[PDB]
């Protein structure tokens, strides 16, 4: 059954990850951080939490919202890499697949900076250090997607995800990099869903299938809305951008591909009840993040499931985002929307 | 060739003596491998715990001592003209100690890996790791005890 | 007189301090020097970064961070840190020293800030000089390569780390298709870098290409992967000229680096002679304010109200010490000490000697006892080593354990003076534990007649062998008497030695587990009597006592009685006690063998007593609580306690057989080791026999001291820990007590 | 000097234990020569273990002299 | 799958052999009755004892590592839970205690029997009873140990978050240990009437 064979290889991983989940900030700690006055007070309050003295080395004058975000992200990624480095086999492949999602965003950001000719230091700083293939800084110069693939992407584990992008024009621009990111991440989602279905066992299999369906629906909606403002989108070609593993597939994805207006997008999403209210009113990204947190909370209810690792990682990424938001609001003293944080624990 | 002492009676004694060391060595090897993976993983970050965290490998090896002890004691009563009762006593003792030692070695390997990986982060977990490893080793000890109890009856009132 | 609180926790009174701010710092100093006050968090209602002394704690935290940065600089630029004078503050006891003034702390803060500024400036200068020197050294190395290295702008020759040389090679191959001429060499010496503050091994590389767009492409690719590219004149004469440019500018940079390094190491060595004292002073200054942070300051007045948990015994000592502090300062103050009577939970503090410290560490690892609860560390002192001895049971291995513990016990002063490791601090704080275990193991080995798996024929055996018998003939000894002390030595090497020793040890385990359980259970009665919980006595003690003395006390009584009856002489058959116990439950009223007259009546009476006490223990206490939503919680908790009690009755009685199991395992391993190691050497004779005897005894002693004395003496030790934490403490250890952590100054290692 | 201490302790324990064993062999102790599986010749084994104990005594005195200096 | 193919081939071979024996008129030659009567009851008794202790220890170790991995994993942030969740390991090892006790009780019935009364009714009954009671105790202790280990892992993970979870999951763990207790009771009941070999 569920836990009979799990603890042989992933018992320690599950225990430590669920302890980390226990370390997630609750509503009371979020309120306490909200009531701070300066960034030094925020650091002192975070010392009492499970962050520990992660900002101990940082001086009072050096303490900045960007630096607080950097240290929180560094602690989160150190924890994730420690957990990955204590796991092997299916769990290690699961962690690698998790990292691939950030790696795709990293390569897309590097290419966007390459055409945009932004500062190299800031480009490296903005990149997510979890997804780091050895030739990632090479991306600051390479532009042609054929040269891109042959000199970089074949080396990376992103090679299987680059299949049908050769059809487009060889010159690469912002639209080209956006569509390449969408196609690559869709292929990655298909491969990850297949890996979860075949190798990841129950109940983690069903839980991560649902989570990946939610992620695929989220990015399908995002891609449709971001391409709606563009007039160079082909309805049939957009099917290569919308992932096919989500709950929208196949009818709702088909309608979204044929959707050309916001009302058309709503009609396409009318098949699923959960996503109708997201476009009905309110902030769409806020609703996506809230439902993602709810799904993570539901994922943490299941014991002896490796999906708790993904639930933890999403939860603490949102936690770092909330800490950054609170720190920025405190530094700017614009506490009108300081309580606009999403928490479920 | 006697009805009480068949010609296949020594087979059970010999195979029990072989199994007593085979299964205990398999369990000890699993424990040693898992604990070695854990120790080598932790020593990259905390080299000072290299000699403190070798306890799981040591306790995995005691299972091999139990198997060797049962194999040695079984050979005492082995013989060509031995009764089927003695042969099955030897087989039962060997199977008991072997399966118990295999389970104990598996448990020691898993818990020792977990404990060495979790004691570098939290030094207070060394005591808990040692306790659970003792709880896993006492199972091989119980298999040893059952094997000894069976062996005590191997060559008593046997004709 | 100070109460010797070993049987129960020390009596405590909550004390309130009316400290004015004029002498608040000195009062905190004296209270921390005393080390007898566990301060209560009176100011817990307010959230952080809002407390009274938050800014002054933050200042000292910043100074501590600066001192940690100084220590990091001292470690990276290898310098031994001079330890401070521990005897200056006495690092303990109730003695008071002259404390640093506020001006001293302000001077420490300002000096730390200014010197951190100076050190970071000098470190930045040194880092830039070092990185440019490293770049010039790499350029010198690439100029020092052989002529054939550059023969195969026309190249991108440079230096890259070996961590990326393969990746650079392969990516350049894929960029240039089949036009790669990647020739690389290795820098033998490790290359230190200031960007990552670590040493990385680098590999100089060269690639040949012609196209201007291609050469810029490959230059940017190489520069992307943290490679310091260089330019070469492409001629041997040009290489010689460029190298002549090098090693002359390198001389000036080496001179500048040497001067800067000498200055910086002078500063750091000046720090090393005084950093430890500064760190200790700053840690004490931060601790006193953290303690003062937990005070209900009155804004209208100037009084800091602080509540602490001092034992009643040292209340007079604290009053005298505060009077001494007042006399030293000379400031007149109102009544500063006011004893309070509250309903809080006082901490659990047991005064431990050097002998009982380890046993109490054992008994506190499981959990902290309640206030004025029966201490589990007093009976542990004897029970734990004795259960370990029962499982261990060897006068030779026990002697080795005794010698190993005595080496620590007699030399404990020197070991206390010197630093100890994790495995050395342990087994030295429990040196008396190991001594008691060794002595009791020697005693049990005497009672087992087991000396290095052999037997001692000290007294006359009660067994007489037949007058005469043929060689190889099975002989049965006849009883002549009883062995005075220990197991008979006529049982050594016999075929049915196991059949007797196993029964002896199983019944020993059962009896000494029943006795230990009833001794622990009477501690529950002692706790209830001390706490005046008569309803607890009626509803949890008497039912449980009757249950265990009817189901398992009866078993022990029958075990003792069966030994005291000469069944062969009397003529009655020997009653199987295990079958009797089984039939006592699975078939009431049926007895196959008569142990004593009216056995069935007593057995059914005891079964009825247990089956009546189960509802008694399950219901009477909840019934009293109902007849004095909480009722449901009490009722459910009593159900859980009842079921756990009934289960762990048989569970604990069955698990006490681990004493017999480990004793048998230790004896069998000892005998088998003797057989495989020394008994082999006896057959051999001559020079080869002597050499084999020496080698085999060495191997036997090594294996003994490795697995039997050390490791089999570790399994028994931890199993006795288990029997005390679970089988013994659950009887009377309520637990969930507040540990005693007084505000005391200690030497905090950097 | 840890090796010297270890060998000193081991050799002293040898001088004690093996001398006791050889004395028991010389007196024809029941626990040592009282079984058909046990060696038949008592004094021969006693002399062999006497020589082994003398070798261990030489080792003990040598290592103790090394420790003392 | 090689294992599935082996199982299918074994099934086909068994069916073909049975049909060949049945059709030719030698169907009674596959006689399990003669196999049980002519098999030495010492084999059954010793296999029952060995499998009882082995499977009890296997279940104890199974629960022990399942609980210990979770205890160590959740103890990294909350080391205080190890001593409180040691009750879970105790409940996992009590099944090994049960198997050891049953093995002692059964080994008390291992007496040498005469050649003429080798396969008597009482001896065959003793062999069958010891074999099947040992199988029952061993399998019940295995199952109980696995269940108690799963419950203890959940209890450790849950009381790392809040100590109030242990006092409510200990009920489920006691329910799990009841299975091993009942297995021991039934194993004793089966061998209660089984007398020693004579
Ligand atoms: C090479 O022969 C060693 C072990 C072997 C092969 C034993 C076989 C008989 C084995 O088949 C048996 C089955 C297991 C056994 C009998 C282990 C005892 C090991 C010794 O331990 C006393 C260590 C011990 C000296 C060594 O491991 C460490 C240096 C250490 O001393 C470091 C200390 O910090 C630590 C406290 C201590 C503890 C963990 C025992 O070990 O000798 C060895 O390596």
């Amino acid at each position: 059954m569920e836990g009979v064979y799990f603890n042989i290889d992933n018992g320690f991983i599950e225990g430590v990850v669920r302890g980390y989940r226990n370390g997630l900030l609750s509503n009371n700690q979020y309120i306490n951080l909200t009531q701070c006055d300066t960034l030094e007070d925020l650091k002192l309050q975070l010392s009492s939490t499970d962050y520990g003295n992660f900002l101990s080395s940082v001086s009072s004058e050096s303490l900045t919202t960007s630096l607080i975000q950097e240290y929180a992200s560094s602690k989160l990624y150190h924890e994730f890499n420690y957990i990955r480095d204590q796991s092997s086999g299916s769990t290690r492949k699961f962690m690698d697949y998790i990292t691939y999602g950030y790696m795709i965003d990293n390569v897309a950001l590097m290419i966007t900076g390459t055409i945009h000719d932004r500062d190299k230091g800031e480009i490296l700083q903005r990149c997510h250090p979890l997804g780091w293939f050895d030739t990632l800084p090479t991306l600051s110069v390479a532009t042609d997607l054929e040269s891109l693939y042959e000199t970089v992407l074949v080396d990376t584990p992103l090679a299987p995800y680059f299949k049908n992008c050769f059809d487009t024009a060889e010159e690469l621009d912002d639209m080209n990099i956006e569509i390449i990111r969408n196609k690559l991440y869709k292929a990655y989602l298909e491969d990850f869903y297949n890996f979860v279905t075949e190798e990841i066992p129950e109940p983690a299999k069903e839980c991560m299938q649902t989570l990946l369906g939610f992620e695929a629906d989220r990015r399908s909606i995002n891609i449709a809305l971001n391409s709606l403002q563009s007039s160079d989108i082909d309805p049939d070609l957009k099917s290569d951008l919308l992932p096919n593993i989500g709950k929208l597939y196949p009818l709702a994805t088909f309608h979204l591909a044929q959707a050309q207006d916001f009302e058309g997008v709503r009609a396409a999403l009318a098949n699923v009840y959960e996503y109708r209210g997201f476009l009905e009113t309110g902030n769409l990204e806020d609703h996506f993040y809230q439902l993602e947190m709810e799904l993570c909370r539901d994922a943490f209810t299941q014991q002896f499931a490796i999906s708790t690792v993904w639930a933890w990682m999403k939860s603490k990424e949102q936690e770092v985002r909330n800490i950054t938001w609170i720190a920025e609001c405190i530094a700017q003293n614009q506490r009108e929307r300081i309580n606009n944080y999403i928490s479920v624990y | 060739m006697t009805e009480l002492c068949p010609v296949y009676a020594p087979f059970f004694g010999a195979i029990g003596c072989a199994s007593a060391i085979i299964f205990t060595s398999l369990g000890a090897a699993y424990g040693t491998a898992k604990s070695g993976v854990g120790i080598c993983a932790t020593c990259v970050l905390r080299p000072d715990l290299l000699f403190k965290n070798i306890v799981p490998v040591i306790m995995a090896g005691i299972i091999a001592i139990y198997g060797l002890v049962v194999s040695v004691l079984v050979c005492y009563s082995l013989g060509q003209k031995q009764a089927l009762y003695t042969g099955f006593i030897q087989l039962g003792a060997g199977l008991s100690v072997g399966l118990s030692g295999l389970a104990a070695g598996f448990a020691i390997g898993i818990v020792g890996d977990a404990g060495v990986r979790g004691s570098s982060q939290q030094p207070r977990l060394f005591v808990g790791m040692i306790l659970i490893l003792i709880f896993a080793e006492v199972l091989g000890l119980y298999g040893l005890i059952v094997a000894l109890l069976l062996n005590s009856r191997a060559t008593q009132d046997v004709v | 007189e100070k109460e010797e609180a070993i049987f129960r926790s020390a009596e405590m009174a909550l004390v309130q301090f009316y400290i004015p701010q004029e002498i608040s710092r000195d009062s905190a100093y004296t209270l921390g020097q005393l080390g007898l006050v566990q301060f209560r968090d009176l100011n817990s209602k307010v959230r952080a970064f809002q407390r009274t002394f938050v800014n002054e704690i933050r200042r000292l935290d910043n100074v501590e961070r600066q001192y940690r940065y100084f220590y990091s600089l001292l470690k990276k630029h290898d310098i031994k840190l001079y330890e401070g004078d521990t005897d200056k503050y006495l690092d303990g006891s109730g003695e008071l020293y002259v404390p640093p003034s506020g001006s001293v702390i302000d001077d420490y803060v300002r000096n730390a800030s200014y010197l951190e500024e100076r050190l970071i400036q000098m470190e930045d200068a040194t880092d830039q000089i070092e990185v440019q020197k490293n770049d010039l050294e790499q350029y010198r190395f690439i100029l020092q390569s052989g002529d054939e290295f550059f023969l195969k702008v026309n190249y991108v020759t440079g230096v890259i780390a070996r961590d990326k040389v393969a990746t650079l090679e392969q990516i350049l191959w894929r960029v240039l298709r089949g036009n790669l001429f990647f020739k690389t060499v290795e820098i033998e010496q490790p290359v230190y870098d200031v960007k990552t503050r670590e040493y990385k091994h680098k590999n100089a590389f060269i690639v040949f290409s012609h196209g201007d767009l291609i050469i810029k492409r490959i230059r940017k690719i190489a520069e992307s992967l943290d490679a310091n590219l260089y330019d070469v004149d492409s001629s041997n004469e040009g290489r010689s000229q460029q190298l002549a440019k090098v090693n002359k500018n390198l001389s000036d940079l080496y001179t500048v680096l040497k001067t800067t390094s000498t200055t910086l190491e002078s500063e750091l060595y000046a720090i090393a002679k005084e950093l430890d004292s500064w760190f200790q002073d700053v840690t004490r200054e931060k601790a006193i304010f953290e303690i003062l942070n937990k005070s209900n300051y009155d804004t209208n007045r100037k009084i800091l109200i602080a509540e602490g948990w001092i034992p009643r015994d040292e209340l007079a000592t604290l009053q005298a010490r505060l009077g001494e502090m007042i006399a030293r300062l000379g400031i007149d103050v109102p009544s500063i000490i006011q004893v309070l009577d509250t309903n809080h939970t006082p901490p659990t503090f047991h005064r431990t000697n050097k002998f009982t410290a380890g046993f109490q560490s054992i008994c506190d690892c499981y959990g902290i006892a309640q206030y004025r609860e029966i201490n589990a560390g007093l009976p542990t002192i004897v029970t734990f080593p004795f259960m370990f001895a029962i499982m261990f049971g060897d006068m030779g291995h026990g002697f080795l354990m005794t010698l190993a513990a005595l080496s620590l016990v007699l030399n404990e002063k020197k070991i206390n003076k010197m630093k100890r490791g994790e495995i050395f601090d342990m087994a030295f704080t429990g040196r008396y534990i190991i001594l008691l275990m060794g002595v009791f193991s020697m005693y049990t080995g005497f009672l087992y007649n087991d000396i290095f798996s052999k037997t001692m024929t000290i007294f006359k055996s009660g067994w007489k062998w037949p007058d005469h018998w043929k060689k190889g003939e099975s002989i049965t000894a006849t009883s002549v008497g009883t062995y005075p002390i220990g197991l008979d030595w006529a049982w050594h090497g016999t075929e049915n030695a196991l059949l007797f020793s196993n029964s002896y040890k199983m019944k020993l385990s059962i009896l000494m587990g029943f006795i230990h359980m009833t001794y622990s259970y009477f501690f529950s009665l002692a706790n209830h009597l001390y706490f005046n919980s008569m309803i607890d006595i009626i509803g949890n003690f008497i039912p449980g006592l009757l249950f265990m003395q009817g189901i398992f006390g009866y078993l022990s009584v029958c075990i003792v009685y069966k030994w005291a009856v000469d069944w062969v002489k009397d003529g009655k058959p020997a009653p199987g006690l295990l079958n009797m116990l089984i039939n006592m439950f699975l078939s009431p009223g049926t007895i196959d063998d008569e142990l004593y007259p009216h056995q069935a009546k007593v057995q059914v009476f005891l079964l009825l007593m247990a089956l009546v006490c189960i509802p008694w223990l399950l219901l009477v206490k909840p019934l009293h609580f109902k007849f004095t939503e909480d009722f449901g919680d009490i009722m459910i908790h009593q159900v859980i306690h009842t079921i756990e009690f009934c289960l762990n009755c048989v569970s604990h009685t069955a698990s006490y057989l681990r004493l017999w199991a480990l004793s048998l395992a230790h004896a069998q391993l000892s005998s088998v080791l003797w057989t495989m190691t020394i008994q082999i050497a006896f057959g051999f004779r001559g020079f080869v026999g002597v050499f084999m005897t020496v080698a085999l005894f060495a191997m036997w002693f090594a294996l003994t001291c490795a697995v039997l004395v050390l490791m089999e003496g570790t399994s028994a030790m931890l199993h006795s820990l288990r029997l005390h934490w679970v089988e013994s403490m659950s009887k009377f250890f309520v637990g969930e007590g507040l540990p005693y952590e007084p505000f005391a100054f200690e030497y905090k290692d950097m | 000097t840890g090796k010297a201490w270890c060998c000193t302790v081991l050799s002293a324990f040898g001088v004690v234990i093996l001398s006791v064993i050889a004395h028991l062999f010389n007196t024809n102790h029941e626990s040592f020569v009282g079984s058909i599986n046990d060696p038949e010749d008592g004094p021969a084994v006693a002399h062999t273990v006497y020589l082994a104990a003398l070798v261990y005594l030489v080792f003990f005195v040598f290592c103790g002299f090394q420790v003392y200096l | 799958s090689f294992s599935h193919f082996l199982y299918y081939l074994v099934l086909i071979v068994v069916i073909v052999y049975g049909l060949y024996k049945l059709f030719t008129g030698h169907g009674s030659d596959i006689n399990f009755g003669k196999f049980l009567l002519r098999t030495s009851p010492y084999m059954w008794a010793n296999l029952g004892i060995a499998l009882c202790v082995g499977l009890s220890v296997v279940g104890a170790a199974w629960g022990i590592f399942i609980t210990g991995s979770s205890m160590i994993g959740a103890g990294v942030r909350a080391p205080r839970i190890t001593t409180k969740n040691l009750i879970s390991i105790i409940f996992c090892e009590v099944v090994a205690i049960y198997g050891l006790i049953i093995a002692i009780v059964f080994s008390s019935k291992l007496t040498v029997a005469t050649a003429e009364n080798m396969y008597s009714k009482s001896n065959l009954y003793t062999g069958y009873s010891l074999f099947w009671a040992g199988i029952t105790v061993g399998a019940s202790n295995l199952i109980c140990g696995i269940a108690v280990g799963i419950t203890g892992a959940t209890a450790a993970i849950s009381d790392a978050a809040d100590s109030a979870l242990f006092v409510k999951i200990l009920v489920i763990e006691i329910f799990g240990s009841i299975l091993g207790l009942l297995g021991l009771i039934v194993g004793l009941l089966m061998a209660g009437k089984a007398s020693e070999f004579q």
